[PDB]
């Protein structure tokens, strides 16, 4: 089956730059290739099809080239509206297949996360649940890892995370991780710790507290 | 040997949508008008929808007309029921039923029935969040945890909008309970803490709910 390999996975650039994104097919696909733009929480938008034909309304700064197995999308003079994910697709008579997408983001210097941990409030704890919150503030690039440890036990399967879009003033990301336990489980351990890893840190950073002061 | 099996079915909030399907064994549906019927908690049956051969005619009970759609797939032998803008009184066991059998005349009873799938519609279309402070302790962080509301969205300002710098309000996360949760945080000079009061203003329009929580060390 055709496999599409899209490079790079993330592309960091400044406004005004000309950038290229590529897609290689595992086997010849003539020019049966489309490029889509996608912003978070929105539908994909078709930009280019048959490798190089622009859809009506698409700005002329977008262009596509290639045939056979190698394809390129070029944006000549990036604008703020263009920071988004781009997807290539081989489309065939019955099926289709996508590359893994390329996230185009605004470039800035590496920033390690500033890390903060928050205990559950007594009020919430009285209701039978403990939410422990870890904040990773103002970091770049977007990849980070949070691990929770309770009394030094690596936890699994009991946290959820969310991440902001790049900050409009400083182009950083922030991330929140929440560890959720029952009051019974919460009150059986003392040390709660959020442990963070990011390329901007030379070692993991841990923030903790002892349950109840 | 002939059988029908409903799938989909579960818990729905009032106002929500849910789609059911019905697969069959040991007969083909093409020659039959297919039907959905439900049994309400008081015990009676209510005819819901009918779809005739080749989808020539689709008919609905008055109570569901305009909110429900029945479709059929003769090549793979399925029947569908879309239910939209659901109401408490849609709560019922839903069955698909075949009209006619090997005995196939111009008007037959419901000769074969599936075992039913349970659909429950909860009366609250919405629910306001609980807000919990995210208590602080160069620069300090604090924030508000906005828990267990539905549906999206919730809005968080700070000190009634005066404070905007250093604020991050995260995307809501859907909890395995079916309720949304988000956090909003802000970093402030840590020297400002034993002075300056911080209040998150949490607004949830769907439930007409406004909560102001003072976050302090
Ligand atoms: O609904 C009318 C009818 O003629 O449609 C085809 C078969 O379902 C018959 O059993 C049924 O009586």
């Amino acid at each position: 089956a055709v496999v599409m390999t899209q490079s790079p996975s993330t592309l960091s650039a400044s406004v005004g730059d000309t950038i290229t994104i590529t897609c290689r097919a595992s086997q010849s696909i003539e020019t049966w290739l489309a490029w889509y733009q996608q912003k978070p929480g929105k539908a994909p938008k078709l930009l280019i099809y048959k490798a190089s034909t622009l859809k009506t309304g698409v700005p002329s700064r977008f262009s596509g080239s290639g045939s056979g197995t190698e394809f390129t999308l070029t944006i000549s003079g990036l604008q703020f509206d263009d920071f988004a994910t781009y997807h290539c697709q081989h489309y065939a008579g019955y099926s289709a297949t996508f590359g893994q997408g390329t996230r185009v983001e605004i470039k800035r210097t590496v920033a390690a996360p500033s890390v903060f941990i928050f205990p559950p409030s007594d009020e919430q704890l009285k209701s039978g649940t403990a939410s422990v919150v870890c904040l990773l503030n103002n970091f770049y690039p977007r990849e980070a890892k949070v691990q929770w440890k309770v009394d030094n036990a690596l936890q699994s399967g009991n946290s959820q995370e969310s991440v902001t879009e790049q900050d409009s003033k400083d182009s950083t990301y922030s991330l929140s991780s929440t560890l959720t336990l029952s009051k019974a489980d919460y009150e059986k351990h003392k040390v709660y710790a959020c442990e963070v890893t990011h390329q901007g840190l030379s070692s993991p950073v841990t923030k903790s507290f002892n349950r109840g002061e | 040997e002939v059988q029908l099996v409903e799938s989909g079915g579960g818990l729905v909030k009032a106002g929500g949508s849910l789609i059911l399907s019905c697969g069959v064994s040991n007969f083909r549906i093409s020659a039959h008008t297919m039907n959905w019927v439900r049994r309400v908690p008081g015990g009676g049956l209510e005819w819901v929808a009918s779809i005739s051969t080749s989808s020539t005619y689709r008919d609905y009970a008055d109570a569901v007309k305009g909110r429900f759609t029945v479709s059929r797939d003769d090549l793979e032998d399925f029947v569908y029921l879309q239910m939209h803008k659901m109401r408490v009184e849609d709560t019922a066991i839903y069955y698909c039923a075949r009209k006619g059998s090997d005995r196939l005349s111009d008007n037959d009873p419901f000769d074969a029935w599936g075992p039913g799938t349970v659909v429950t519609v909860s009366p609250a279309s919405t629910k306001g969040p609980s807000v919990f402070p995210l208590a602080p302790s160069g620069t300090a962080a604090l924030g508000c945890l906005v828990k267990d509301y539905f549906p999206e969205p919730v809005t968080v300002s700070w000190n009634s909008g005066a404070l905007t710098s250093g604020v991050h309000t995260f995307p809501a996360v859907l909890q395995s309970s079916g309720l949304y949760s988000l956090s909003s945080v802000v970093t402030v000079p840590s020297s400002s803490l034993g002075t300056q009061t911080y209040i998150c203003n949490v607004n949830h329009k769907p439930s007409n709910t406004k909560v102001d929580k003072k976050v302090e060390p």
